[PDB]
């Protein structure tokens, strides 16, 4: 019911590199950030005078 | 005349590391770190047809050499967890004229551990193959009234009346000859029977078919005695040419300084002090040494 405190979300890719110490891989994150639109959440609707 | 699976030898040269002519390289591995002795230096571990070599890889002359007919336990421990990727280790215990050694052999980098595998099964070709290169008697080699032939050997001739100069009344037997060893059984009782190979002879004469051995089965002079000569002269000269054409290439039949004193299994002991009876124990036990006694060994 409530409306979210921002539209923004994010998405976060965790990987790793293959190496010559850790053959495992060393792990390593990187991310991005998406922005959401009002017609998502919104809609129009009557307005007040006060 | 060939000691590199019968003897362990420190610091060797660089020419009796490379590959004999029946030996065969198998399998290698780099940065093979040695322990047991805490040099902290890198190497090459090398499992080879007739016995495993490591050199230091950056200063090649200081190696080892074992041979697979002096190892008793050779053991892989995989351990050193999380903290980095599984490494494994070797342990090999090893007994050369009554002196036990033990190497460890480290795998540094944990990204190519598999060599540890296919050495134990060589080792156990090495030994399910002894007929091959070693001096035997009495063995169970006739089956109900033929040979039971090895798997890389077929037999030449098939020479029957063949008498033995080394016994008395249990001689006339018969005489198989194949590209890799020769043996004769007794044709009565036949469990009087020697089969030599011809990594073990020395030199085929006559005095009589008269063979000696090289000087690791004793000076074991074996002499037989055929029905005229003819087929006698025959067989010595099929004989020697047999002989020479297998010493070209062996075979092997294995199918697929200071330096000593660092690497005891015991601990500053090479030795073995003659084992006497005991009073105490009522067993054979090793001699004590110079006023040791049993109850004072044993309490801590």
């Amino acid at each position: 019911s409530y409306s979210p405190p921002e539209l923004e979300g994010n998405a976060v890719v965790s990987y790793s590199r293959p190496t010559e110490r850790n053959p495992d891989g060393i792990p390593r994150v990187s991310q991005c950030k998406f922005r959401l639109p009002l017609k998502l959440v919104c809609l129009p609707g009557q307005p007040s005078k006060t | 005349a060939l000691w590199e699976d019968r003897d362990v030898r420190f610091d060797v040269s660089s020419q009796q590391m490379k590959t004999r002519p029946g030996e065969v390289l198998i399998d290698c591995l780099d940065s093979v770190e040695d322990t047991k002795g805490n040099n902290g230096d890198r190497g090459r571990l090398l499992v080879t047809n007739l016995r495993i070599v490591w050199h230091s890889l950056a200063l090649p002359r200081v190696n080892l050499s074992i041979g697979y007919n002096c190892i008793l336990n050779i053991t892989t421990r995989t351990a050193n967890s999380k903290l980095r990727g599984q490494t494994e280790a070797l342990y090999v215990l090893t007994k050369c004229n009554s002196t036990r050694f033990e190497f460890i052999f480290t795998n540094l980098v944990p990204g190519s551990p598999r060599l540890y595998t296919s050495l134990i099964a060589v080792h156990r070709a090495y030994e399910t193959s002894k007929m091959y290169r070693d001096f035997k008697l009495r063995s169970a080699l006739i089956q109900n009234k033929q040979l039971r032939l090895l798997p890389q050997e077929n037999v030449y001739n098939k020479i029957n009346g063949v008498w033995n100069l080394s016994s008395d009344q249990g001689n006339l037997g018969t005489f198989f000859i194949t590209n890799v060893r020769i043996v004769w059984h007794a044709n009565m009782n036949d469990s009087f029977n020697v089969s030599i190979p011809y990594l073990q002879i020395r030199s085929v004469k006559i005095r009589a078919l008269v063979i000696e051995s090289s000087q690791q089965s004793g000076g074991y002079v074996l002499g037989f005695k055929i029905d005229p000569v003819e087929k006698l002269q025959e067989s010595v000269k099929e004989i020697n040419s047999l002989h020479k054409v297998y010493s070209a290439n062996p075979i092997f039949g294995v199918d697929y300084t200071d330096a000593f004193v660092a690497y005891f299994a015991d601990g500053n002991k090479q030795q073995d002090r003659e084992p006497v009876f005991s009073e105490e124990l009522g067993l054979a036990i090793e001699k004590l040494k110079d006023g040791f006694t049993l109850q004072g060994l044993w309490e801590v």
